[PDB]
């Protein structure tokens, strides 16, 4: 119930290996996450983790 | 009724015939995911 | 009585991301109209992202 949000503009960077593939109720693609993760972006100033 | 004889009245009676459905990238996705 | 707060049209202020915000969302939201037209959703699934 709680959505993350970008802090910053940019690329967005993580390793799709130790995702799964699904389908969100509202139909659209997505990935699932059972293990925790990392994700990076990298906006020109900064990187936000 | 069973389905065999179901077929059977569907095709000579109300036209039906399993014609191809040509779909695209996502809505196969639809088919197959749901 | 001297200090005297008052309220007027301009000082009810709104955030300033708010266009951005709005403007977003309604475009979701024409996206997935296209696609339940094209048959790429369900019913169900409108309502729920609406």
């Amino acid at each position: 119930a709680e959505h993350v949000r970008a802090p910053s503009n940019g690329k967005i960077k993580f390793n799709e290996d130790l995702v799964h593939p699904t389908r969100t109720r509202h139909g659209h693609p997505a990935f699932l996450c059972s293990i925790d993760l990392y994700v990076t972006i990298e906006s020109e100033d900064i990187l936000h983790n | 009724e069973s389905e065999e004889e179901a077929r059977r009245k569907n095709w000579v009676d109300r036209g039906w015939a399993p014609w191809e459905e040509i779909l695209s990238p996502e809505a196969n996705f639809a088919r197959k995911s749901l | 009585t001297a200090t005297s707060i008052s309220l007027g049209i301009d000082d009810l202020l709104t955030i300033p991301s708010k266009g951005w915000l709005v403007q977003d969302a309604e475009q979701q939201s024409l996206i997935l109209e296209k696609h339940h037209h094209y048959g790429n959703v369900h019913a169900v699934e409108k309502l729920r992202q609406s």
